[PDB]
């Protein structure tokens, strides 16, 4: 923690790079986890690699894509949001560019000799003493610049969250109550799926390990997975990609489909052998 | 907007000949799909035939081809059907179906509008 | 906490800026999270989209607006309430436009060669010895106007809580019991549809998954629902749409309705296909 | 807390506003509040709606009136009697008032340049060392003038609370027993009434979710409800307007009548169509 | 602890030599660790040793060391960025090569006697006082250039992380679900051959030392597993090399199998003598 604490060079032309990169690359880094831990990238990735023609129509892309994006900003404008309020960053970057001429609240002490080193050289404490009333007229400006920013930031991201709200209800085909319900089976069904496979890997390893060794060493609450839910096989990779993608609420007979499991389970979902273990049976037979 | 009055269901022998009528009142320019279906209990509904008033071409089901027939009268707006070689299969509810097109937009999905109506077809033997 | 301290930049035009940006920035989040959370702008919105001809008239919207916009701006006026009363906000922004010529309790030091940068400089403390008094004296005077700003905004909201009220119970056509007990069954129905889409939404994921791979994981408390609580099929999406909206007290038979849920169950809420999955059953022959 | 905390704006004309205002605005949002939670300005606000016809008597709405400012002023007076102890509010707003002619305790070192401005800026510690007598010399008087009418006040109060009660008594028709066993009703009335109306609203709104989802996710304690009470339909909204009111011990063939819900239950309470669903069923037909 | 803290050598040409070695050696140390650590290298040595002919192409083996690399060097990357960022490390290995001329932030005091010497002794405090100045200048130069490699470090490791992965969810035939079951069933297996492997192992070895003793000595839990797990045998050294190597999703008649032990066990997998105990058993009749 100590580590990431901020220490400004005192140098021209190359404290704001130092703030860039101290600024930036934490606020990138939080944009890239956001996009990796979210499960609508990769389904959409699903999608551009099975379609695998440009079949997507822009409408759809671009709604995924903005839906993904959006949540992945929380954290790096949060982030932003704190770094401004705070103002260190932006002091140390903008201290080089403080005009001269403009400074004020004192007499005409300030040399013209190196302004801009002295400038730079204010967040570090090494401010002539004559120029003591001209530092502190420096850290009032530029600091009330940054958490003037922050709280711009705020107020138009708040705006933001607003209007697309307002708009996500209003253009959306849906009730708002029907939406919840939506929202609420996604979470349930993403859960019960997780489990459920971890659970069919078990009993499938366990099986395997039978096979191998003649019995398996299972805990209690393994030997209630085994005996309660047997497994006969694998489900085939067609069955695994008619579930993998992104879905758009279609109906079928009046009656809505939440995900494409839903859809699959339904029966609406489901010659040329790929990545196979060996050849036909009639090359097995030469 | 458009209502299908249906008639001529009864009760026929095997290998014996019906004529089933179906008669369209209503706004029958937008329509470009006419056919008949047959659903029975235990079990769900299937399409005997249908026609394209669109393109012309038709379709009959594999148990179709060969022994019915369904035929379009323009200046009449209706569809018949002609049964020919009746099986005690055939013992099932028969409704005839229109619809109109059906247009298709990424976001939202397909949009048309469809009809039906109520008949019943039974084979005594 | 500390990140939001309030910093007052002691400089002409630019204090006032400041001050505008801190306070105005926390209550306009707070309103827009007010309008957000709260359920009746939703259905509003949902009301204007089905509606979608303008056929609400002018005074039932307006009542709706009028109400959420006061429940929604309570947080804001807090807000500014606990601001104006602390009274740093107001006295950074109103330092710079002090009158020196009224200014009193000390003989004329106060100097006219830049005025407005000295009164502006006053709160960081950046007072000449020779105006210590000037700036106490600028100080109570400042701080009591936010002071007395904050009492008034207290009295009047106090007032308007009492004659808005007075004002619901004089015009209501029922009585206050009946609104009482109207309350008591939104926020009943409330509660309990929510559990019930919960738990239904939860048993039809099970048995999605159930058809996936043939067992599913559940939990005891998991298992108990799945066994009390059986579910056939999804509601239509009509059904859905039927009780979502503005709903405001009909009567059937001399009995009263309570809600759009309730008046769909009397059975008083129940051609064209939309967003089907696939084409009329005459298409998917071809 | 401490931001309520009272600071003294030392200046003429202003510090007594100051005063004024945070004194004043408390004692009337206590009082806005203890008039808000009184349900009998409520239920004389459905009677003046109801009836709407100026048809009761004057004296009743008076002793009404009068007993619900009664109940409300409670808060205030308080708030003020403490106030006025303290003293800091009342020689905050009479310091400028002071006569320099009636000073006393020291040699007439007073100045007449601004005697006002001085006198106003005693409290705030901002009193000339010459003057230090004098500062005391009115803080002395102001706190004991504004402490004596504390005192005063809570003497006054004291003695309102005994004669009203001592008139309460006498001039009502009833004994002290017979109210006392009213007030018991009254309140055990009013709990058991608001106690049943949630749970009949629960139990409604149970019946229209189970009507929705077919099912509802109900709890042990929610289950034990709807299985021992079970509701058929809603009170009507005249049966609601017969209980709601003002009452004034009606007796019906001796017998005491103590509510109009005892009343309407009793039977002593109880063609046009007003605010319908659909209109009647000869234009439903159509 | 206090062993490894840093302690840098004031001397030209043989700071950074201490700096290198004591930053790469823990790196390498961390990087042989994860190598180590890894059981891909170790069925990818399997893989090489028994196939012995170089018969797997280039495309998978260069796969599967990127693999182990990538998954290896996390410990390293992240130690290189702490050491960074710490900027001990850094300046101390280019204290010496700090350019004179480039020096500023005070007058021109800095001697050209033995500017290198001077240079490398600035960290270790052994700063003349004339030169206090330049000593704290060059301090915050070289610091703030170490953690700002440190910054582009966390950058470039995290885009690749980023397009890593997205390239290998584009590119991967089986769906992201799919490969989530595969990696669960790839743990899931490998935790339950090893205490399989344990508990086969310890009968074996009690019905050895049953052998010589006429008895074993065993716990209570040990005793279940001898009453509830008999082994009649130890499986040959083929049916092992059957399942120990690298495996890359083969499917068999259209179901997946997901790892040797699987394809064994569904009997895909399964003359000479070779490390025989005794010779053929004709010549242990001679
Ligand atoms: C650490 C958190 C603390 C709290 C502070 C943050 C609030 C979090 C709760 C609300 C977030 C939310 O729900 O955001 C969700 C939306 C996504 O909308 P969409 O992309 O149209 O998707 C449609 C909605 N879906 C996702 C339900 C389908 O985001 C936004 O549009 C704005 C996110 C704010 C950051 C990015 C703003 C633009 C970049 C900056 C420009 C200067
Ligand atoms: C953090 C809280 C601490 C306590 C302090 C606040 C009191 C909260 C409890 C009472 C609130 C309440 O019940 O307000 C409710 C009403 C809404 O009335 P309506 O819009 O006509 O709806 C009719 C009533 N309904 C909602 C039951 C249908 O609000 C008001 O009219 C005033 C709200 C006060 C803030 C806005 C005032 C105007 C803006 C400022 C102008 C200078
Ligand atoms: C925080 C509390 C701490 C304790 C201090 C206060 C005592 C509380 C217990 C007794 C109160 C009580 O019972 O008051 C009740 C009576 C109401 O009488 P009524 O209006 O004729 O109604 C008839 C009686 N009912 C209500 C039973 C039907 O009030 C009074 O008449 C005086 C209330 C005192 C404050 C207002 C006085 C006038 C305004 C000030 C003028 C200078
Ligand atoms: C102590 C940890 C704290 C957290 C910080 C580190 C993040 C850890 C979580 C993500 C790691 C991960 O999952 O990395 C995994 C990948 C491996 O990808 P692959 O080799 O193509 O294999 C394909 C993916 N498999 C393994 C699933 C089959 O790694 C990388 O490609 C980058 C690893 C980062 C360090 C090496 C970068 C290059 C060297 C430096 C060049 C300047």
């Amino acid at each position: 923690f100590s580590v990431v604490a901020f220490h400004c060079p005192c140098s021209p032309a190359r404290n704001y790079l130092y703030g860039l990169a101290a600024i930036g690359v934490p606020a990138l880094v939080l944009f890239i986890i956001g996009i990796i831990l979210n499960n609508h990238t990769w389904n959409l990735v699903a999608e551009c690699q099975h379609r695998r023609t440009k079949n997507c129509s822009a409408a759809p892309t671009f709604l995924l894509l903005s839906s993904i994006l959006g949540r992945a900003a929380v954290a790096p404008v949060t982030w932003s949001v704190i770094s401004l309020l705070r103002g260190e960053a932006y002091v140390c970057a903008l201290s080089e560019f403080v005009d001269p001429s403009s400074l004020t609240a004192r007499e005409e002490h300030f040399p013209s000799a190196h302004a801009t080193e002295i400038l730079a050289r204010f967040p570090c404490k090494e401010n002539p003493d004559n120029l003591s009333d001209f530092r502190e007229e420096v850290s009032r400006r530029l600091r009330y610049e940054s958490q003037l920013f922050g709280w711009l930031l705020i107020g138009v991201v708040a705006i933001l969250v607003f209007l697309t709200k307002c708009l996500k209800h209003y253009c959306s085909p849906l009730s708002y109550r029907q939406e919840a319900y939506w929202a609420q089976y996604r979470a349930n069904e993403d859960q019960l799926f997780q489990r459920t496979a971890e659970v069919h890997s078990r009993v499938l390893a366990a099986n395997n390990v039978r096979r191998f060794f003649g019995f398996v060493a299972l805990n209690k609450d393994d030997e209630e997975l085994i005996a309660n839910f047997p497994v006969e096989g694998t489900q085939p990779r067609p069955q695994w990609n008619a579930i993998t993608g992104v879905y758009l609420y279609r109906e079928n007979q009046g009656l809505p489909l939440y995900s494409r499991l839903h859809k699959w389970a339904q029966g609406l979902a489901g010659d040329n052998v790929e990545m196979a273990l060996l050849p036909s049976a009639l090359e097995v037979l030469f | 907007q458009v209502q299908l009055v249906e008639s001529g269901g009864g009760s026929v022998q095997a290998g014996g000949s019906l004529r089933l009528s179906c008669a369209a009142s209503g706004n029958i320019r937008n329509i470009s799909y006419l056919g008949w279906f047959r659903q029975a209990p235990g079990k769900e509904r299937e399409g005997v035939a249908a026609l394209w008033t669109t393109q012309g071409q038709t379709y009959y089901a594999d148990s179709v081809k060969g022994r019915f027939t369904v035929s379009l009268d323009n200046a009449k707006n209706t569809v018949y059907l002609q049964m020919n070689s009746l099986k005690p299969e055939d013992t099932a509810l028969y409704y005839c179906a229109a619809a109109t097109s059906g247009q298709y937009n990424p976001l939202r999905g397909y949009h048309y509008n469809e009809y039906w109506g109520q008949g019943t077809q039974v084979t005594v033997s």
